[PDB]
Formats: C-alpha cells, sequence, structure tokens
RNA sequence: UACCUGGUUGAUCCUGCCAGUAGUCAUAUGCUUGUCUCAAAGAUUAAGCCAUGCAUGUCUAAGUAUAAGCAAGUACUGUGAAACUGCGAAUGGCUCAUUAAAUCAGUUAUCGUUUAUUUGAUAGUACCUCUACUUGGAUAACCGUGGUAAUUCUAGAGCUAAUACAUGCUAAAAAUCCCGACUUUUUUGGAAGGGAUGUAUUUAUUAGAUAAAAAACCAAUGCCUUCGGGCUUUUUUUGGUGAGUCAUAAUAACUUUUCGAAUCGCAUGGCCUUGCGCCGGCGAUGGUUCAUUCAAAUUUCUGCCCUAUCAACUUUCGAUGGUAGGAUAGAGGCCUACCAUGGUUUUAACGGGUAACGGGGAAUUAGGGUUCGAUUCCGGAGAGGGAGCCUGAGAAACGGCUACCACAUCCAAGGAAGGCAGCAGGCGCGCAAAUUACCCAAUCCCGACACGGGGAGGUAGUGACAAGAAAUAA
RNA sequence: CUGGUGCCAGCAGCCGCGGUAAUUCCAGCUCCAAUAGCGUAUAUUAAAGUUGUUGCAGUUAAAAAGCUCGUAGUUGAACU
RNA sequence: AACCAGGACUUUUACCUUGAAAAAAUUAGAGUGUUCAAAGCAGGCAAGUUUUGCUC
RNA sequence: GUCGCUACUACCGAUUGAAUGGCUUAGUGAGGCCUCUGGAUUGGCAUUGCCGAG
RNA sequence: GAAGUCGGCAAAAUGGAUCCGUAACUUCGGGAUAAGGAUUGGCUCUAAGGGUUGGACAACCAACUUAGAACU
C-alpha cells in the first residue's frame, strides 16, 4: 500500500479518492473510488523509501556521485527553445537542434538525425490563415453594413409610398 | 369572498413592476383581457384586491381547454370545487349511467361565488397539487 | 427513456417511405436537420429505394461521400440527413436536379426540374418577429432564418430563395384566390385554391380548398402550403397535379392502359 | 437526496401512492443555502443543461435602487431589518427576497447633493443654472427624510440570493414603506 | 361455423345439473414419426444461484510526438505501437418482480422549462492616455526504478507538446455620453483633448401610439422662415399572438465581466524601394446568442378485475386552500414559517386480494357477448434488496462508484474484493423450453471516421407440432 | 365372428356390461374416423335462452321482502 | 333607419350526418402467376434486331 | 335417528403460540452531498507576511 | 437477579404535569392513569387570547395565560 501525503494517523485508511488525487487512475472520467493507504510519518510498518538529496558528503558514493546520466528531451516550445539558447530576434534558432545518429535503425546509410517538430511559429501557413479569417471577418461586416443601408433605403420608401 | 382590507397579510401585497411616484398622482393599475371572447369584468378595472392568481391583473393566463360546472363547495378562500355531471357510454347494455367528478378552481373577488352559480372555467396552469383552471365567467341563479 | 433514442424500427418507419416489411429490421432513423424526423425523407431513403442509384449502405456511403449529392446547393455528406418537402437535390455529376415534392397519394415521389428552376425555394415563414438591434427576421418551416425581410411579409406567407445568394426574391401572401398544396393530413399532396377561411379562437383554423376539376375539401392550417397565384404554380407539380382520383377512377384508367402498352 | 416530486404525498382523496420508480435526477432537491451578511462567497454549482448556478453564502455591499428620480447606487448591507415569512429569518440576519434590510445612505445624500446642488437640512453660474432649471421636485418625504437623518435606509430586496448570486433590490416609499413601518414599530 | 346427444321415471311432459361434442403459438405428455418452405423457442415455479468466453469502442490529407519501432533533406516531411485529447459509453438487448387514476390509451398545454449533437443566421467593439505578437507552468507517452501471493494496484526520480489546462489589443475610419483647455446669448451655447458606450448577468424605471377628426395652455427644446412664433406628410421608434410585465429599445447602477479562434489541411497564383516583402481559392475542427431539429420533464378531459363479512378515509411528522420564502431547468404544499379547516365519498371514497406491466392485438364467431395479451411493435419499471453521488446536454447509470443487509469468493489470515432479468453454456426448482457454432455480407447504430467495432442483427445446428404443398405408386 | 376368466379379475368421461352362450373383460381376425398423425390431462370459448341489454325465471320445480312511508337512482300525460 | 349583400349566430345540449386530426404491424380487402398455397410487395415489355430504355 | 366402527374435512382451541413478509413504535446509526473550521505541500512577493488552491 | 423463603416477608423499582397510544371482557355506565412511549432546566424572543381611555382608529394605565422557536 503507498503512503499518502496528508494523512498524519501513521496506519493504512481506506479513503474516496479522486482522479486528480495520486496513486489511483480512473478508469472513468469522474469515477471516484475508494482504497486504502498509509500515513505519512514513517514508523515500523513501512518497508522501503524514496528520499530526495541536496549535498554531496565528504566521502564520494560511486552509484550516485561518481555516476552522472545527461538529458534526452530537449525543449520544444518556442518560449523554452529561445531561452535555452538565449536567441535574439533575428538569430537563425531554425539551425538549432540536437544531432543525433540513428544508424543502427537498419538505415544502413544516409545517418538521418531526425529532429523534434516545433509548435508555436511564425510559419507563413499561420499568416495565411489569419489573413483569411480577418478577410472573411471584413467580408461579413461590409455585407452587413451593406444590407443595412439597402434596408433602410427600402425602409425610406415604403414608409413615403 | 367578503371584502376585506387588501393588506391582511405579514407582507406588503403590491402588483409586481407598478410603481408609484410624484409626477403622476400614485401609479396606475395594470389589467390583461384573457381572451376566447370573455371580458374582464369591471370590477376587476376598478378594483384594490392583488390575487396574483387571477386571470385578471395577474400573471396567470388562460390556455387549453374551457369546462363548465356547478359550485358545490365554495369553503376555501378563493377558490372554490365545481361538479362536473356527465354520462358515461356502457356498450353491453347500449345504455348511459351517471358519471361525475368533482373540479378545483381558483376564483377572483370580482366574482360573487354560491351554491349553484354555473361557472365557465379556463386552464390556467398548476396552482397548488389541485387547481389548474381559472373562473372567466358566472352564470348567476339569482339575476 | 433516460436518454435520446438512436435506433428506429422497420414497421416504426413513417408508411410513406414505402420500406419492406421483411429484409432488415432497423430503419434509417433520420438525424437532426432542418425537417422534423416525421415529416422528411432520408437521403439513403431517396438514393437507394427512391432513385436505385445505390443498392447497399456501403454504396450510397460511398456516393454521398465522393461529394456529389448536394441538397439546396449544399453537398451533404450525411446519409440520414432529413431531407423533407421542397428540397432540391443537385446531382452535378450526371448534371440532374430533384425537387422533393409530394405524391398524388401524399408519399414522397421523384419529380425531375431543369437546371433553371432548381436555383429557387419555396419556404412558408413560420414566425417573423424583429431581434436583436431591432433587426427584424423570419423563421421559416424548414428551420432557416432570413434577416431583414420586406414589412409586407406576414405569418403563413411564402417566400422565394435563391440557394446561393440567399434574399428573398418574391412573397406570397395567404388569402383566397391563392394556389395552395395540402402537405398533411388525407390530402397530403392535393393541389388547389383557397376559398374559404373559418376562425376558431385558441385552436386550429380550417380552409377550404377547391381543386382544379371542382373537387372542395378543407384541412388544417399547419397542413397548408402556398406554392403560387391563380393558373400560375411557381413549381412544376409531378404527374396527377393534386387531383385525387379516386379509386375506381384509377382501376378504369389502369385498364385502359393495359395492352399495347 | 432531496425529493421534489409529487408521487411521495397522499392523493386528493386522502389514499397514499404505493413506491412507483426510484428518485430520479431530474425531480432533485439541493440544501438551502441561508446567506448572511459577511464578506462575499459566491460558489459555482453546476445545474442542468451544463450551465450554473451562483450559490451565495455571505453577502454585502448589494445594488439597491430609489424609484423617486430613478437612481440605483451599490449601498452597503448593514441587517434584515424584517422579514415577513419567518421572524426567525429576520432575527439570524438571513438574505432573501422581500426582506426589508437596512442600507448606507450616504452614496444617495451626496447623489442628490450633486444632482439637485441644494443643500439638505442646512460663483459656477453654468451650475447654478443647471441647478435652479431642475427644481420644484426637490421636496423629499418626511418619513424617509428621518431615516436619511438616521443614516440607514429602509430597502426591500427583489433578487434571490441563493439563486443569482446576487443582493439587488429597491428602497420603500409611499404606502409600500408605511405599511412596513407600522406593522414593525410595535415588534421593536 | 344462428346445429346437437345420453342420463332422475313402470311410462310421459318440464325445471334442473352431470356427461358427451367442436375450436384454441394453448401448454404438457403416451404411441408413432419419409420430404420441402416458413416461424417461434428457461415467460408460467426460484426478479433463484452461476464456472467459462464474449457482448463498446472509435483517426481522416486535415488535435497533440525524436518509442531507445520499421521499409526509406542537419524544425518534422512515409509508415507505425502506446499515450494524451474529443465523442460515445444514458443507444442497443433482456425480464415483467413492483405497480389499482398508478402504468397505459386517445386528446390538450408548456404565455410554467432544459437540451450536446444536425441546420440557418449571429461577432471590426476589450486594452494603452509605456500591452512580447505568436504566451506560462507541470504532465501523460518516454528513459531508469520499488513495494505487494494475487487485481485493469501504482508512488518516488528526470524531461517534453495540445483544439485539456491559465492569461491576453490583434481592425481601422468613425458618431453620442462622462471629465473639462474655454464658458452669455454665441437662437434654447457646447467643445479642443482623455475615456467608455461590443456583448452577457441582476435590479428599478420608461417608450412600447396607430377605426379615424376639430380645439384652450404650461417646462425641456428638433426645421428655422419673415421670432407673430409657426410648429407638418412626421423624428414622434418599431412587430406578433385569442390573451402577457411578450419581443425590441432606452434610462441609473452591479457583476470572483460568460463570449469576443494564441487551431489545422490541400493547391507556390500575382508583382517592385528586391526585402525572400505584400499576397490567393477550396475545406476541417472550436466558440457567444437566437431560432430549428433530435429528446426529456411536467400537464388538461375521459376510459381501468374482484371484494361492503372494507362505511367512512386524510388532517401528527401536510391532509384542503391562502400569504411569503427556499429548492428545482421550470409550474406546483416539493419543502419551510404563519393563517383559516378544509379535501374525497353508496355515481363506492378508504382498505384488501390480484394465482394484475398496460395497449395495438389474439382465440371463439349470426348479432350481442366471453376469455387471453409473459411474447417480433409503442410506452413504464428493473438490473439480489433499498439508499447516496461524480462525470456528462441527457444516469439516481449498476458490463460507473460509495455505504448497509442476504449470498458466494482467493487468503502468507495483513488484505482484495462481485452480481449473466445481456449472447452461448452450468446447478437447482421444475409437467414444461435448443449450440459454451459462424459472420459483420444484408438492416441500422456508435466513433476522430469512405476503411474500426457491434452475442444489435444476419447465417447455420437439435427438437415431434405453429403454419402451407404432396410421396407410400400405377 | 372364435379361444381364456367368470358380478372376480375388470372396464367404465354418462347410462351401463361382467353370477359359462361376455357384441362393453384379454388374445386372433375384419371394419370404422384421422393420417405423419392420433390420443390423454388441464385453462378458455361455443353449447349456456344455466348470467338473459339483445335474451332467463319467481302460484306449485331455486326465488315477491309481513305491510306502509319515502331520499339518492330510474321513469316520467298532451300541446308551441 | 330598413332595403340589399358579406363576417359571427347552439343560451346550453344529448342525438344523427359529415369533416379535420390521429403509428406501424393486425383484420377485411385492391392489384400482381412465390410453378399453387401459407407467402412477399414485388413487378411488366420483347420472342424477327436480344434491344446504352420505357411503363405501372 | 341413536350408539357401535373406519378414512377424511373444517372450526374453536388452553398452550399467557411462533414465524415469514410488509405497516408502524423508540433508540442507535454506516456512506455520499451541502455547510463551519481545518492547514503535509505548493503558491507572486536575499526580503516579508499578505489573495489564496489545498 | 427470587437460585432465599411455606410464601417476593422486607426492601427496591413506578410516581407530578404535557403530548401520543390503550386489549380481553362488560350490566355499555366501565375496565382506564389499562398496558406501552416521548418531553420537562436557564436565557432571549415570537404569535394569539381581555378591561377603562383623546381626537378608521389610541398614547397610556392596569393583567394573567397558552402555544411555538433559537441559543446555551
Amino acid at each position: 500500500f503507498p503512503m499518502f501525503q496528508g494523512v498524519l494517523l501513521p496506519h493504512r485508511v481506506r479513503l474516496l479518492l479522486r482522479a486528480g488525487h495520486p496513486c489511483y487512475r480512473p478508469r472513468r472520467d469522474g469515477e471516484r473510488k475508494r482504497k486504502s493507504v498509509r500515513g505519512c510519518i514513517v514508523g515500523q510498518d513501512l518497508a522501503v523509501l524514496a528520499l530526495a538529496i541536496v549535498k554531496q558528503g565528504e566521502q564520494d558514493i560511486p552509484g550516485l556521485t561518481d555516476v552522472t546520466v545527461p538529458k534526452r528531451l530537449g525543449p520544444k516550445r518556442a518560449s523554452k527553445i529561445r531561452r535555452f539558447f538565449n536567441l535574439s530576434k533575428e538569430d537563425d534558432v531554425r539551425q538549432f537542434v540536437i544531432r543525433r545518429e540513428v544508424v543502427p535503425k537498419k538505415e544502413g546509410k544516409k545517418p538521418y538525425t531526425k529532429a523534434p517538430k516545433i509548435q508555436r511559429l511564425v510559419t507563413p501557413r499561420t499568416l495565411q490563415h489569419k489573413r483569411h479569417r480577418f478577410a472573411l471577418k471584413r467580408r461579413q461586416a461590409e455585407k452587413n453594413r451593406e444590407e443595412a443601408a439597402e434596408f433602410a433605403q427600402l425602409m425610406a420608401k415604403r414608409v413615403a409610398e | 369572498a367578503t371584502e376585506l382590507v387588501v393588506q391582511s397579510e405579514r407582507a406588503f401585497q403590491k402588483q409586481p413592476h407598478i410603481f408609484q411616484n410624484a409626477k403622476k398622482g400614485a401609479g396606475r393599475r395594470w389589467y390583461k383581457d384573457v381572451g376566447l371572447g370573455f371580458k374582464t369584468p369591471a370590477e376587476a378595472i376598478y378594483g384594490e384586491y392583488v390575487d396574483k392568481k387571477c386571470p385578471f391583473v395577474g400573471q396567470v393566463s388562460i390556455r387549453g381547454r374551457i369546462l363548465t360546472g356547478t359550485v358545490v363547495s365554495t369553503k376555501m378562500h378563493r377558490t372554490i370545487i365545481i361538479r362536473r355531471e356527465y354520462l358515461h357510454f356502457i356498450p353491453k347494455y347500449n345504455r348511459y349511467e351517471k358519471r361525475h367528478k368533482n373540479l378545483a378552481a381558483h376564483v377572483s373577488p370580482a366574482f360573487r361565488i354560491n351554491e349553484g352559480d354555473v361557472v365557465t372555467v379556463g386552464q390556467c396552469r398548476p396552482l397548488s397539487k389541485t387547481v389548474r383552471f381559472n373562473v372567466l365567467r358566472v352564470v348567476k341563479h339569482t339575476e | 427513456v433516460r436518454g435520446p433514442k438512436k435506433h428506429l424500427k422497420r414497421v416504426a418507419a413513417p408508411h410513406h417511405w414505402l420500406l419492406d416489411k421483411l429484409s432488415g429490421t432497423y430503419a434509417p432513423k433520420p438525424s437532426p436537420g432542418p425537417h422534423k424526423a416525421r415529416e422528411c425523407l432520408p437521403l439513403i431513403v431517396f438514393l437507394r429505394n427512391r432513385l436505385k442509384y445505390a443498392l447497399n449502405g456501403r454504396e450510397v456511403k460511398a456516393i454521398l461521400m465522393q461529394r456529389l449529392i448536394k441538397v439546396d446547393g449544399k453537398v451533404r455528406t450525411d446519409s440520414t440527413f432529413p431531407t423533407g418537402f421542397m428540397d432540391v437535390i443537385s446531382v452535378d455529376k450526371t448534371g440532374e436536379h430533384f425537387r422533393l415534392v409530394y405524391d398524388i397519394k401524399g408519399r414522397f415521389t421523384v419529380h425531375r426540374i431543369t437546371a433553371e428552376e432548381a436555383k429557387y425555394k419555396l419556404c412558408k415563414v413560420k414566425r417573423v418577429q424583429l431581434g436583436a438591434k431591432g433587426v427584424p427576421f423570419l423563421v421559416t418551416h424548414d428551420g432557416r432564418t432570413i434577416r431583414y425581410p420586406d414589412p409586407l411579409i406576414k405569418v403563413n406567407d411564402t417566400i422565394k430563395l435563391n440557394l446561393e445568394t440567399n434574399k428573398i426574391e418574391s412573397f406570397i401572401k395567404f388569402d383566397t384566390s391563392a394556389q395552395v398544396m395540402v402537405t398533411g393530413g388525407r390530402n397530403m399532396g392535393r393541389v388547389g385554391t383557397i376559398v374559404h377561411r373559418e376562425h376558431h379562437l385558441g385552436s386550429f383554423e380550417i380552409i377550404h380548398v377547391k381543386d382544379a376539376l371542382d373537387r372542395e375539401f378543407a384541412t388544417r392550417l399547419s397542413n397548408v402550403f402556398v406554392i403560387g397565384e391563380t393558373g400560375k404554380s411557381w413549381i412544376s407539380l409531378p404527374k396527377g397535379k393534386g387531383v385525387k382520383l379516386s379509386i375506381t377512377e384509377e382501376r378504369d384508367r389502369r385498364r385502359a392502359l393495359k395492352g399495347l402498352a | 437526496g432531496i425529493t421534489r416530486d409529487s408521487r411521495h404525498k397522499r392523493s386528493a382523496t386522502g389514499a397514499k401512492r404505493a413506491q412507483y420508480r426510484k428518485k430520479r435526477k431530474f425531480e432533485l432537491g439541493r440544501q438551502p443555502s441561508n446567506t448572511r451578511i459577511g464578506p462575499k462567497r459566491i460558489h459555482e454549482v453546476r445545474v442542468r443543461g451544463g450551465n450554473k448556478k451562483f450559490r451565495a453564502l455571505r453577502l454585502d455591499s448589494g445594488n439597491f435602487s430609489w424609484g423617486s428620480e430613478g437612481v440605483s447606487k451599490k449601498t452597503r448591507i448593514i441587517q434584515v431589518a424584517y422579514h415577513p415569512s419567518n421572524n426567525e429569518l429576520v432575527r439570524t440576519n438571513t438574505l432573501t427576497k422581500s426582506a426589508i434590510v437596512q442600507i448606507d445612505a450616504a452614496p444617495f445624500r451626496v447623489w442628490y447633493e450633486t444632482h439637485y446642488g441644494i443643500l439638505m437640512g442646512s460663483k459656477s453660474k453654468h451650475v447654478q443654472r443647471k441647478h435652479s432649471a431642475r427644481l420644484g421636485d426637490s421636496k423629499v418625504d418626511s418619513a424617509l427624510e428621518t431615516q436619511f437623518a438616521a443614516g440607514r435606509l429602509y430597502a426591500v430586496v427583489s433578487s434571490r440570493p441563493g439563486q443569482s448570486g446576487r443582493c439587488d433590490g429597491y428602497i420603500l416609499e409611499g404606502e409600500e414603506l408605511h405599511f412596513y413601518l407600522r406593522r414593525m414599530a410595535p415588534k421593536k
């Protein structure tokens, strides 16, 4: 039984869990279940523990300190990719991706370095979409005011006659 | 039934959305014609009661079925019981039989109702668990 | 019960669809749209059991999804689309146009209008009132809304549309000496002229209609559709033209046609 | 849940109705929200149709209207003066509709001074002509003038605090004000 | 298909009953049993209990992406697992336990309300009196990785996206109102420059005239002739229903100011300060309001077996009506506080039995009548029994969850936990009722969708029977 | 028609047969109604003019209350 | 005024006729050669070109 | 008709009658919902407590 | 919890008031307070039920009850 943050009593208790609560993924959206989870303060009943480290000791731990693991997945959003490498407005950011080798995928030759997709960009496609939206919006407004003028003239001649 | 003071409740009885001021003497009295040919009584036109549950000078509307019956029990405030008499046909004997059913309706102060007093009513939305009709026309036994 | 129903039943379908009692237990169940489910002909029924261009549900789905069938000037990809009275189903591939009108017995038959006379549609306005900003608007029988109508247009009037530029082209009032086609009841599909109008307070209104062959009948207002003026029908009526020949008339006619033809 | 159907009560003939079906969502009821005078607290309860209702648990600084000059101002609530439906609710100061309350009259006083111009209870030729061309209707009733001097204005609430989440209403005058004062004078 | 017969008596005519007689997808059973076509088939008792397997998933060129997946241009350019996301899951199918103006049937009303989807309209409005125009933080998936005998049990650690999440002018020109650089007739004075006036909620007020036609005045003040003051077809708003405090607009304020696309696909089309600059058609998916459609919810009138050895019933803790309030999407004694004692009833109220789901309908057939309807369609209730609730437009959902009771269940005895009146199949009760078969090809349904799924449905297999045609011969 | 038991075994829906000549008991034969169907049990319908509104019966077969008043209910002289 | 015509005219009905409105399946029943029939709602031309269709 | 005699039915029935399901009586009462608190942690503020989600 | 004792002797238990409910039997009058249940304090209020009296009313003076609610 995983121990749940918040329960001060150091014994397992069954509570109505929700979707936002951890240790439970509902099968259906809005489905609430009841499960038993432990408390917060550790005692003599728990079996495993998890620690978060901040500082390093005087001795060098070979399993943790001596071994470093880098990161694999880089930034994707426009703001994240700009701040990661500190690029100005005109800095050719589109050529700032990380090169990786995927040759052992049985490609054989041409060591393709596939790059992640970029969102929130300034591609001309979204400019074309934006001008299309503004174009149709202006056309609807022009049609509306023209129809208003035509009906005002029709009403004017109708009341005159 | 008996004309008493219109302020006989714990609250203040007033017609909704009817206003009084100084530039115009007090306010106006609001009334509506229920339609279907029934004429608004002159007492309702010039009266003093409120009767939010009244087809005239109120908010309920007449729509649906129009029925006619005879008063059997007028011993309730603004509400009376009417009796509908009809013949039910029994096909087996090719004859008829008397059948009656009591109907509860709400009555405006503009109508004075006693036993008899053939009343024509119209459906005006449920009022309290039994009353879906309001009296619109009265055929008095004395006049 | 406990939610809207999505399955219809063969036998529970409208009788005028003319669906076989056997060979299937479920009916098209028209989707929501311009026309009521009980007063509409599904596109699948029209293209399979009426025009016979398709034979199966897969076939009619392929036809509709090729973007070839167009209703009221717009292509419809819905299988059970509710195409009802006075709808212009335009097949631009072959080059044919159909106007959905009731038959002599009231059923939805097959009518073929030309390329011209297919770019307009008559709508019986359901209500006319002023909306936001005080602007006027009317709603029609097919769930269509039109802004800024003519002040002369009132309730129960028939207006003419375009289906490619919208706007009203002509309007017909509801009164005596107006061509009307019945769209409901025991006289649905019959064409005649208004003669007398009755009046009922809080109930339905009776309209008396005399056909071309001097026959008078009566019908409710909700079943009356104005299609034109006297001596000039603004639509191409199908064979029969709403005369309602009796069973004996149909029998001797059928005997007359039979033999050498 | 709280049932709202008529199937549980006895018939018009007095006979009780046997059970027919279980409780249904489309005929449910909810716990009354006895809102009180205090800092604002509004809850957004989901309602049938995907809409939302503003449940009010404490209200202050309502919107009240003065009909004599056709004005409306945001005035702070004080407490319930008299609730005709139940003396318990006014005693515990719960805000509903048609319940008389006390509001701050200072916004009304300053608006009256800025509009009419003349002082109550006592250069700029454009201001003089504006304030002198709208005279005549400057006289105001003494019965409510006393409450203006008292600093608290009697008002009646027309909105429903438990439904719209607002506290709106208008102040009383004329026979409407006189009847309520006459009824509440022996009570106090 | 308007029908008879035997039996009391020594014998006769009646009343009278018993028995014979004929029909019934009307059930079972004894005997017997070559075909073809066609239709039903664990309803009658135990709405008893269930091993097993399945029955609800879904992706187009067009929502999101470095799998450490695959056949093969140094943001991606193909395919493709899983995941996030949207929708459906409330349809379908089964059963008839409960149920006596209750369900249901025909017929009305919602001017007493809600509604995701489909359809048509609807939207230059916010902000500055210095605002990034392409915006902020996590996360699934992914890489490591632990506990538990087990579950569709998952924490801890590192990252990354949205049509999920939380904010925000993209649009000008330009009118009126508030503040006021400045304030006398310059008719009754209003304006430089500063903001708002889009839209939505709530409150109060007002206009909302029109079957017409002739007058006497008072305050704001529109065209101003020729200041005597005239003073108009008209600015005066405008529309519909049988009827509205309806629509609509305005006035004075309020709002944890709801909405006002930070979105994608296919076609490289035109030019001159030549920056790689403006620019172009056809679609898709969101989103505000109204109407429409598909539905739900109440609701008007009439019609429901037997029983009086059930004659009075309801009024506390709501029964009848009124006032006010709360709650509901909305009407309402639905609930609350107060006020009066009311409401039904020999035209059968109330109570009881039902071996009672109701109807279209079925059987018998001169007419009239009698019996049945568990069952291919419509409506209602239910998922062992009640009760409560989240999501969702729509559930008091049970192939969703929570609690209790009766069953049954693995158990390291700490614990997890489940519902075939769904399709086959099993035990038992039984007089009584079939394969643990095949398929989405036809009908239609769902979904992001021309392609996926559907024990809905279709196809087949066993039976003594429900129906129609004739072989055993010449 | 023939053999076996003989108010017994048994039939037998009812009458009824069976105490040595058993057309009704059990065995052979023939025929009869139906035919891949026949029979049996139960529930219902017609019969039942034995539920009668059409359409029963009440002196003696079942049934006119001991008599009278009289309310609901039913029926109600002729004429415009 | 009324004299002519047009809109409403039941005080309020029962009763009769007719009409509107209102599920399909079912029943009666129209038409049509599942070889007849229970069925089903299909179908038919044309016997010399095998007819880029027509007709209920 | 009586007792004599046999199988069977129903009623009453002491036994202060028992037991299955409903209607109530008084207490207790799980769980969800609303509501008042509540504050592991987050959260804009070396810097501080304030809106807070919780 | 009557196992004591011939025997519930003695003692204990119940007890006022208000609101529900109350059987067999009966001479119809009773049984009956049958049996069996709930409440009761203090404080702050609310509503109703009566007397003379200044110009539809009315500021006093002089009064006791009943019922209900919140809080503690």
